[PDB]
């Protein structure tokens, strides 16, 4: 996962 | 310094408030020690930009991901590795619903020996950059003698803790560190481990983990003496529809435990809309309408985000932080800097009720207590044996127009710092 978006 | 609590870098801040701040690159400096290996625990990564942390000479080095994602963003995240041959991954199991990795963890094995991080920065730029975020560095911990007998344990079981959290995961590359960890003397530390881990405990096993853990250690390293408890977090579970299903029947029970007024530090709007990151803070603070709206009566609790004493007012908080001031704030019996946010999924919720404990995900923090000094009580560091408190106190009430920043409704009526306005989907 990169952001929580 | 007895406590080695920081906060992180922020950029767009004067240099005097830097000077006692880390970036992980300082972390991952040569001069922290020769690194040989590294694990690391997080919730989200961006591969790249994590391996630019590492200095050059280190770049090529082993390196473990600990996550838990799942499906396609698993294989995302496999996609960002590939490149990079000394980087493996560990998909930390996940059983329960609506769980997260959540940790945020540095195993840094050296040359001279070990040293533990725990913090609250997810690994990827932005988390980085604008925000308030902490951090707990560990002592270098040195390898144990080959031909002595000692359990390099601290007073405060640090070692064994951090190998039991380690064991829950149940994970082949995860017993690798558990047996380097084995091999070092962690004695001089002096904090207390606070684990969360996901599933459902009985019998003496609901002390292991999430709130009881809390005060489990409250119970057997305070004393007792309207002492507040304040709790400061990023994100926000769904609490129930009234302070009595969760937040002050077994949460502050187990908060104000030792041997009364609660005080909850969440964003509001207006505290995101005048950042230095403007509206896309609240990209890291996620709080929906839809959770929002089923419990009001919490944000009646909620204090806005001031941080003068450390020149971090206009960084919003991912850090989390709770703790028992006294009734002027001018000492506290307790700190605590961890991963978990205010949600049950983090902290745990009592099942089959009374004798089960539900955790759902991985959270760590570490625990500050002035008996680990030898004291009784904390003095706050006014400006940021006194414990450096990051944000100021006492806490500022919502004035009656303010609201909690929730991050999936628009704000149209007013542009943020940077002329913007923040339309979701
Ligand atoms: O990575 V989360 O507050």
């Amino acid at each position: 996962k990169l952001n929580y978006l | 310094n007895p406590f080695q609590f920081y906060l992180t870098r922020v950029s767009g801040v004067k240099p005097k408030y830097n000077s006692g701040a880390l970036h992980i690159k300082d972390i991952l400096s040569p001069l922290f020690g020769t690194l040989v290996s590294s694990a690391q625990f997080n919730y989200c990564f961006d591969v790249d930009w994590l391996v630019k942390q590492y200095p050059p000479e280190f770049r090529k080095k082993p390196i473990l991901l600990v996550h838990g994602d799942k499906r396609e963003a698993k294989a995302h995240l496999h996609a960002q590795a590939k490149p990079y041959e000394n980087i493996s991954l560990c998909q930390a199991k996940l059983d329960i619903a609506f769980g997260t990795h959540h940790t945020k963890m540095m195993l840094l094995l050296y040359e001279e020996g070990l040293r533990v991080v725990i913090h609250t920065s997810n690994l990827i730029h932005a988390d980085w950059h604008q925000k308030t975020q902490g951090i707990w560095l560990s002592p270098l911990y040195p390898r144990i003698a080959d031909g002595t007998h000692k359990s390099g344990e601290s007073p405060t079981h640090f070692k064994a803790n951090l190998i039991s959290y380690l064991t829950a995961y149940n994970a082949p590359s995860l017993k690798e560190w558990i047996d380097v960890i084995h091999k070092h003397d962690l004695s001089e530390t002096n904090v207390y481990l606070i684990g969360s881990t996901p599933g459902r405990f009985q019998g003496s096993q609901k002390d292991n983990w999430g709130h009881f853990r809390l005060k489990k250690l409250l119970k057997d390293h305070a004393s007792s003496m309207s002492w507040p408890v304040v709790g400061q977090f990023s994100s926000v579970g769904s609490l129930g529809a009234d302070e009595s299903k969760w937040l002050c029947s077994e949460f502050k029970e187990s908060m104000l435990t030792l041997g009364v007024p609660l005080y909850l530090i969440y964003p509001s709007v207006e505290n995101v809309r005048t950042s230095l990151e403007g509206y896309p803070a609240g990209g890291s603070l996620p709080y929906s309408i839809q959770t929002a709206e089923k419990q009001n009566w919490l944000h009646s609790y909620f204090h806005k985000w001031s941080a003068e004493t450390s020149g971090r007012s206009n960084a919003m908080p991912h850090i989390k932080t709770y703790m028992r001031p006294s009734p002027d704030f001018s000492k506290i019996a307790w700190f605590l800097v961890t991963s978990a946010n205010l949600s049950k999924a983090a902290w745990g919720a009592l099942e089959k009720n009374g004798t089960q404990l539900m955790i759902r995900s991985y959270e760590l923090g570490v625990l500050f207590l002035p008996s680990a000094l030898g004291l009784d009580s904390f003095k706050v560091k006014q400006k940021f044996a006194t414990f450096p408190v990051p944000y100021d106190l006492p806490p500022e009430l919502y004035g009656s127009k303010d609201r909690p920043w929730i991050w999936n409704i628009p704000y149209v009526k007013a542009p943020d710092t940077h002329g913007n306005m923040w339309v979701p989907s």
